[PDB]
């Protein structure tokens, strides 16, 4: 269904440590397929997924191109927030940029956007509409109408509903094996005593893709959402992803209470229990 | 100056079975700063050779790296994972729950 | 692929 790339830039002042660290990786959906790292020995924007791969030297030369490009200007940014906050040279901050656009089932532009953030807050979004900016205050503000007057917005809008959709689509293609197949979770329960008087159930799910997924446990019919552990998502490594949901039950009970896994790689929801 | 604490995740990637290889995991996320020491520990010790994930981020701009490293499970040996951030007053030890 | 039309802060 719903297919996105997304790009993410990390920047990180390094007093003393010599020149700023910039990061920067490239998705689509839940697949990672460059990177680009300023302390790397390449200097290039790396491939990190076998079917990006194929595309060309001129795109890979693009790319590193645009990418040096985009980590100078983050680099005098650093020294440019440091003022708008009144900081000292000493302590080490950082900008982190992220956009990307949303195409639905017949790959047709459907959402895009761009922002930037400093030190962990915000700092300043491209709003919904892709013309104008949202600052988060003052020191943003002084950014905000500099890119109104430059014309900042049009020259995103642009690119979010022209070539990032273009590159979405050929991406999308050039990595079906990848990229469109759809991995259900392979379930399966386990039983910890607790106590003679206790156990846990935990609801398990590996190899699945994509990483959307719910896990949830019911009473008899009626789901308890407040007494049921429940573990952030997490890669396996292997381009799959797992997770596990649990819940601490009475000594006899453990045929009230079911799980349900809900991922779109299976055509209907499972209602696991123990036995 | 927004100051997270990493969640930590020790766990393999395929289901534990002893003679097996397999790849240890140490997801860290939710943190902030950037700056992380992780390693991953061979009863105690620390293995050598860990790679990591490229340094990348959620919507609330917390950062989340994976670190990993291949190995073959042993009914007799203790795995873990160790993490250590300035939003730590110490290292945080988790360690290895293969069955969980 | 990357946008590269950044603007300074």
């Amino acid at each position: 269904g719903s297919h996105s790339m997304r790009y993410f830039y990390t920047s990180v002042s390094r007093p003393g440590r010599g020149e700023p660290r910039f990061i920067a990786v490239g998705y689509v959906d839940d697949t990672q397929f460059v990177r680009f790292d300023s302390d790397a020995a390449s200097q290039r924007m790396e491939p990190r997924a076998p079917w990006i791969e194929q595309e060309g030297p001129e795109y890979w030369d693009q790319e590193t191109r645009n990418v040096k490009a985009q980590s100078q200007t983050d680099r005098v940014d650093l020294g440019t927030l440091r003022g708008y906050y009144n900081q000292s040279e000493d302590g080490s901050h950082t900008i982190q940029i992220m956009y990307g656009c949303d195409v639905g089932p017949d790959g047709r532009f459907l959402r895009g956007y761009r922002q930037d953030a400093y030190d962990g807050k915000d700092y300043i979004a491209l709003n919904e509409d892709l013309r104008s900016w949202t600052a988060a205050d003052m020191a943003a503000q002084i950014t905000k109408r500099k890119w109104e007057a430059a014309h900042a917005a049009e020259q995103q809008r642009a690119y979010l509903e022209g070539r990032c959709v273009e590159w979405l689509r050929r991406y999308l293609e050039n990595g079906k094996e990848t990229l469109q197949r759809t991995d259900p979770p392979k379930t399966h329960m386990t039983h910890h005593p607790i106590s003679d008087h206790e156990a846990t159930l935990r609801c398990w799910a590996l190899g699945f893709y994509p990483a959307e997924i719910t896990l949830t446990w019911q009473r008899d019919g009626e789901d308890q959402t407040q007494d049921t552990e429940l573990v952030e998502t997490r890669p396996a490594g292997d381009g799959t992803f797992q997770k596990w949901a649990a819940v601490v039950v009475p000594s006899g009970e453990e045929q009230r209470y079911t799980c349900h896994v809900q991922h779109e790689g299976l055509p209907k929801p499972l209602t696991l229990r123990w036995e | 100056m927004i100051q997270r604490t990493p969640k930590i995740q020790v766990y393999s990637r395929h289901p534990a079975e002893n003679g097996k290889s397999n790849f240890l995991n140490c997801y860290v996320s939710g943190f902030h700063p950037s700056d992380i020491e992780v390693d991953l520990l061979k009863n105690g010790e620390r293995i050598e050779k860990v790679e990591h994930s490229d340094l990348s981020f959620s919507k609330d701009w917390s950062f989340y790296l994976l670190y990993y490293t291949e190995f073959t499970p042993t009914e007799k040996d203790e795995y873990a994972c160790r993490v250590n951030h300035v939003t730590l007053s110490q290292p945080k030890i988790v360690k290895w729950d293969r069955d969980m | 692929a990357i946008f590269q039309s950044s603007m300074t802060k």
